């Protein structure tokens, strides 16, 4: 329970509304334990004053109560779902907000180990569980503790030999059952997290390689592999499901343990009078209608391991630090920027593999230059030095005669606006996926800009307000580069770094944007990667790479009239 | 069509009929218990109260009542072991439904989807219906059971007082279905807006380097923090009228237990005598209804509790039935098989080999490839090239004629036609353990001289030692470069003979050393059996018996490359690779 540190911290930003949800459960869970044992006494008083004493028993005040203890225990309840509802709902800002705080400086390299596909649904999914500690775990144990203390300092004044009972086994049963029971489904809950992400990996690799394993007969003996993480994995759970069963027995034996308790201990006398009289079912009643407020308990045994498992997992990742760092130093972003590399080297973490290995170009402030090469060539490696996503080993970056690692990162994202290869669609609105690369444009310079890059399809029936992204209003792949491309120029870098553009095009389109990219970042220094060859007249000093290495440069003219690699794969 | 849903659920309960009535039969014996402990104790409350009859002589009923708490404890163990037991039996049948699926869609349909989301679709879409069936369902079953049974046990004890409760059994379904008014209302204006809000969050994390490129990480920031805002804001307004039909569950047990107090109460005292059968009212009839009265609504109370069981097995069953439900064209299968392990002889006319969801890929074509003839298959993107090798593979189902050594193909069993078919493909999956089970995939149990042969044969030796763990290095663990995921992709596709081989697209996406590498070693083994070879490269293709031009899907090309070559009819060796 040390992994909920830091996330404790954020709940007592709402302190004191997170406590109100649970005031509420204890006056509601009051409210039922009152009722059923003011009704239970009422029958057990009225019936021993029976007919005889009818006027002297006065019916007014307890039916006084019963109207109150009715109209807290429903109105309790409706309150209690809402101010904890809507605790939860201001915990989870600040839950996105703190994790998406600490993921954002380790976005490409923190991140890189893992799937981000499969990562990033298991940290949404991570938030959502962390939410479940208010509701499930405090609340349920806050609550029910309260409640056993004012139903027995209540009931201590009619005796304490019996009130101390219920205080005794309601407390045990409150203090000693979560951790015996968390302590127990421990080692299931390390191996069914573990067999469940076994089983996951099979089942990717057997889905993927559906067309190699049918092939040479062994998509038969990894189905039968991955069927039997499968059975492990269904005992795991049950071995879970058995314990969840074995603690709903407990508290069903110890509720049952308090009730004869006091049926029997009361009825050698409560308090000073030897015989009890109606007490006796005042006690019972209360000892009935107690164990009301640990029928949550029960359960939050196991709602508890899995917020510490989602902790850790969740901690781990946000506390890794970052693969780069950027000085506080000011600096005043200049245009025409020369970038400079002198031979830099570089592993990714955890490999053996020198994905850019030896590597040095030059670039003159407006020299467009191309970079081409095979896949799996390290271009786009490259490219994520200049945007400082890793930092080279035993190497050195100079844009514009000063290192990179010296430029302040705010500024440095003025002076450097890429063109992802995988153009990302956030779900918004389009004046905000535009207003992404630049925050203060107008809402008329947005629109010309995206008019000039021919997308005025997309500016048709109120397109500045469309909701493009997730929702609907899905971009095609042709149209989803040129909005990458639209980015790149209300950003305005003085370098414009491109990954793969005109790719996944027909050769209509991409010719289309490939003369807007030399018509208007005339004045940027391009440096374009990209493994498709077409219009690179325009290019000069084309750079040609392959296996994190350039194997040949020069101007477009001289590699093909040269008898070389670039002249060899552009015919044939 | 939510309903529908909810009656696919219940569909497929069938399977594991045999343990939803345990739990519907416990759900009748726990009730009884309950009934029993509620008696016990009414009757052993009203002699030390009334007849002040001490303790220790009333010893039987306290056994009976200690012995029915044992009972009743038992059971809610047993209840819940046959409950999951019901639960982990459809999941159980379920998931191997849909892995059957999905092997008999074969590997054309897997690619439609990336395989991060199928299996969101059997690891999570599958368990998180087991809520509703050993939770939601069984406890379904258990409030038509308790709340029957308590008040048929009460009224031979006092009519009044089984009129308590159940008056209020059709009024709270009354008032419930009232609030689903406004569920219209809530969950109906804001099932947009609600929706968009959803991913928000997923949204921003999926395109965090995006953020980070453009700087954009501190103002993002806010747009959580305006969205996750009017999220909560927005969904109040269905919980401000969803959590009134919780609201209205507490009053109707609440009024339940003030008004049996009240009329109780009151009987004893003489003020109101309408009740009991004439017979005086005992306080055992009015204590038996106090203990009962909060059981009459416990079921349907815990039943609220269940609520997002519920919610999370409408969201699952949502994308299940669908899946379940689309039309699929898997390959025709047969027994047929050929003994002859000798290169075979492929013949094809008319082969409109379609995709699974019945579109045509591949449009008529006609060809033919005697034994030991090696045929390279060249042409313009996307022109059915691909296609024509998943069709001889078993992926895809064709209609026409095609021949393999002299018999059909779709009358010839995949088990035994694809032992005599190794190929590599294009963008290779190694889906073993480590690098020595993905060479040795063909069989298991090579020795160690047959498999150094083949790393050494296909040069996987060459970039071996500079390996981690060596030749058991395990592939996240050691991501290989593409230069040599292919070069052990190869490793593997000629680690035993074969009779046809086809080679995808062996040379592309491959850096220089590894390119002479492959080659290297899949010129000399294309010569020993046929092999259909596709590329799109013409700048060595001399040595090759045939060569295939394929434009839209349909074949148009024949004869050597010398001949077709000076030809210059539909030659695109003239045009320039755009993809290179
Ligand atoms: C729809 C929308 C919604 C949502 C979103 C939600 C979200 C949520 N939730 Fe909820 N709920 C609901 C709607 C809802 N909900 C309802 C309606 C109910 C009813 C129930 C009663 O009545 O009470 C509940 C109920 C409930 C409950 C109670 C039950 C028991 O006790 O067991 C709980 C605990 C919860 C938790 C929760 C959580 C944690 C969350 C996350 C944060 N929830
Ligand atoms: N995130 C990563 N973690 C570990 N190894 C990686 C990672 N990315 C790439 N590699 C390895 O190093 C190479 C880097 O490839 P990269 O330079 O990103 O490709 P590219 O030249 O951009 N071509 P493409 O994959 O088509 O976009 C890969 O082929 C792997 O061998
Ligand atoms: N599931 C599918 N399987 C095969 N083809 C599909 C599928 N869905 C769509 N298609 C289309 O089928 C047509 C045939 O493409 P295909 O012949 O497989 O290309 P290819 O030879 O793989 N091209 P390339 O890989 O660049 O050499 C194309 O229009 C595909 O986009
Ligand atoms: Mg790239
Ligand atoms: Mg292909």
């Amino acid at each position: 329970m040390r992994a909920l540190l830091p996330y404790l911290a954020l709940y007592k930003r709402h302190k004191w509304m997170l406590s109100l949800g649970i005031v509420l459960a204890i006056v509601t869970l009051l409210a039922s334990i009152g009722l059923l044992t003011l009704s239970g006494w009422f029958l057990s008083a009225s019936a021993v004053a029976g007919v005889a004493g009818l006027y002297s028993f006065n019916y007014m005040l307890p039916a006084a109560g019963v109207r109150g203890a009715a109209i807290t225990r429903t109105a309790g309840r409706y309150f209690e779902r809402l101010v904890s509802h809507d605790a939860t709902f201001r915990v989870l800002q600040h839950l996105r907000i703190y994790t998406f705080s600490k993921l954002l400086p380790l976005s490409p390299a923190g991140l890189a180990r893992y799937r981000q596909g499969e990562l990033l649904n298991r940290v949404v999914a991570d938030v959502d569980t962390l939410d479940h500690l208010y509701l499930r775990v405090i609340s349920p144990l806050v609550g029910a503790f309260v409640v056993i203390m004012v139903v027995t300092i209540g009931l201590s004044f009619l005796d304490f030999t019996l009130a101390f009972t219920l205080g005794g086994i309601m407390l045990l049963t409150l203090f000693l059952m979560p951790p015996l029971f968390y302590r127990a489904g421990k080692s299931t809950g390390q191996n069914l997290t573990h067999l469940r992400g076994q089983y996951r990996q099979q089942l990717t690799a057997w889905l993927q390689g559906q067309a190699e394993l049918t092939i040479f007969g062994a998509s038969d003996r990894y189905r039968t592999q991955l069927e039997n993480t499968e059975i492990q994995w269904l005992e795991a759970q049950r071995r879970q499901s058995e314990l969840t069963a074995l603690s709903q027995a407990i508290m069903l034996l110890i509720g049952a343990l308090a009730v004869i308790l006091m049926l029997w201990m009361a009825s050698g006398g409560v308090g000073g009078n030897a015989q009890p009289g109606a007490l006796i079912a005042l006690f019972v009643f209360c000892a009935l209608a107690a164990f009301e407020a640990l029928a949550p308990v029960t359960g939050a045994f196991q709602h508890l391991g899995q917020v510490i498992a989602s902790a850790v997992r969740i901690s781990d990742l946000t506390d890794q630090k970052p693969e780069v760092t950027f000085p506080d130093t000011q600096t005043r972003v200049a245009d025409r920027v020369s970038l400079t590399l002198r031979d830099v080297q570089f592993t990714y973490p955890e490999q053996s593999q020198q994905a850019l290995k030896g590597i040095s170009l030059q670039v003159n402030a407006g020299e467009h230059i191309a970079i081409l090469g095979r896949t799996g060539c390290g271009k786009s490696t490259l490219l994520q030095q200049l945007t400082r996503a890793w930092d080279p080993q035993q190497g050195e970056i100079l844009l514009n005669d000063s290192p990179i690692a010296s430029l302040n990162e705010a500024a440095l994202r003025q002076t450097i606006s890429v063109v992802p290869q995988r153009v990302h669609l956030f779900s918004a609105t389009l004046r905000d996926n535009l207003l992404l690369a630049s925050p203060g444009s107008s809402d008329e310079a947005l629109s010309e800009i995206l008019r000039r890059v021919g997308l005025e399809k997309l500016l048709e029936d109120a397109g500045l307000n469309s909701w493009l992204g997730e929702g609907g209003r899905q971009l095609s792949g042709g149209e989803l580069r040129r909005l990458a491309i639209a980015r790149a120029l209300l950003h305005d870098a003085p370098l414009v770094l491109l990954d793969e553009p005109t790719e996944g095009l027909d050769a209509t389109t991409e010719s289309q944007i490939l003369e807007l990219l030399a018509e208007m970042m005339r004045e940027k220094t391009v440096l374009m990667v990209t493994h498709r060859l077409r219009g690179l007249s325009r290019f000069q000093q084309i750079i040609v790479m392959d296996n994190g290495q350039i194997i040949e440069q020069g101007t477009h003219a001289e590699l093909l009239a040269r008898q070389g690699r670039y002249y060899q794969f552009k015919q044939g | 069509r939510q309903k529908e849903l909810t009656r696919w659920l219940k569909q497929q309960s069938v399977i594991s009929q045999r343990w939803l009535n345990i739990s519907r039969l416990l759900g009748f014996v726990s009730g009884i218990l309950i009934i029993a402990q509620a008696w016990f104790m009414a009757r052993i409350l009203q002699h030390m109260i009334m007849e002040n009859i001490p303790r220790e002589a009333l010893l039987l009923p306290f056994t009976l009542l200690v012995l029915t708490f044992v009972l009743r404890a038992w059971v809610v163990w047993l209840r819940e072991r046959v409950g999951y037991h019901a639960g982990q039996h459809i999941r159980f049948a379920i998931r191997r439904q849909v892995l059957d699926r999905l092997q008999q869609a074969g590997p054309a349909w897997i690619q439609g989807k990336p395989a991060g989301s199928w299996a969101t679709l059997v690891l999570e879409q599958i368990d998180d219906m087991h809520d509703y069936y050993a939770r939601y369902l069984p406890q379904m079953a258990l409030a038509v059971s308790v709340p029957l049974l308590i008040v048929v046990a009460i009224f031979p004890s006092n009519w009044a007082a089984a009129l308590i409760l159940l008056g209020t059994a059709p009024l709270i379904p009354l008032f419930m279905a009232l609030v689903g008014m406004g569920a219209a209302d809530a969950n109906r204006r804001n099932f947009l807006a609600l929706a968009r809000l959803s991913g928000h969050f997923l949204d921003r994390l999926r395109g965090m380097e995006t953020l980070r490129i453009f700087g954009r990480g501190e103002a993002e920031i806010e747009s959580i923090r305006s969205a996750s805002e009017d999220f909560r804001q927005r969904t109040m307004e269905v919980l401000r009228l969803a959590f009134l039909s919780s609201g209205i569950l507490e009053f109707f047990t609440s009024l339940s237990i003030a008004l049996v107090a009240v009329y109780f109460g009151f009987s004893y005292l003489g003020e109101l005598d309408f009740g009991h059968y004439d017979t005086g009212v005992t306080l055992a009839a009015g204590f038996l209804a106090l203990i009962l009265a909060p059981e009459f609504f416990q079921p349907l109370r815990d039943l609220g509790t269940f609520y997002h069981a519920k919610a999370q097995a409408v969201g699952a069953a949502d994308s299940l039935k669908t899946f379940m439900e689309t039309p699929l064209a898997h390959p025709q299968r047969g027994e047929a098989e050929l003994a002859s392990t000798d290169p075979v002889t492929i013949e094809a006319e008319e082969l409109f080999i379609t995709s699974p969801e019945g579109k045509t890929l591949a449009g008529p074509l006609n060809f033919t490839l005697p034994a030991g003839q090696r045929a390279v298959l060249v042409g313009r993107s996307g022109s059915g090239k691909s296609s024509l090798l998943n069709a001889l593979s078993g992926f895809l189902s064709y209609q026409g004629s095609l021949r393999i050594n002299g018999i059909e193909l779709r009358d010839l069993s995949p088990e035994s036609w694809r032992k005599h078919l190794s190929w590599v493909g294009q963008n290779p999956q190694l889906p073993a353990a480590t690098l020595r089970d993905n060479v040795l995939l063909a069989r298991p149990d090579a020795s160690e001289q047959e498999l150094q042969a083949a790393l050494d044969n296909a040069w996987v030796s060459e970039f071996l030692p500079l390996l981690p763990q060596g030749v058991d290095t395990p592939v996240q663990a050691a991501r290989l470069s593409v230069g040599q995921a292919q070069r052990v992709a190869v490793a593997r596709a000629l680690l035993n003979p074969c009779s046809l081989l086809l080679l995808d697209e062996p040379a592309a996406s491959l850096d220089a050393h590894s390119e002479q590498r492959v080659m290297e070693a899949l010129n000399a083994a294309s010569l020993r059996q046929t092999t259909l070879m596709v590329t799109h490269q013409l700048e060595d293709l001399a040595d090759w018996d045939v060569i295939w031009v394929m434009q839209d899907g349909r074949i148009i090309e024949q004869g050597r490359y010398a001949e077709l070559s000076v030809a210059g009819g539909p030659f695109a060796t003239l045009l320039a690779h755009r993809q290179e």
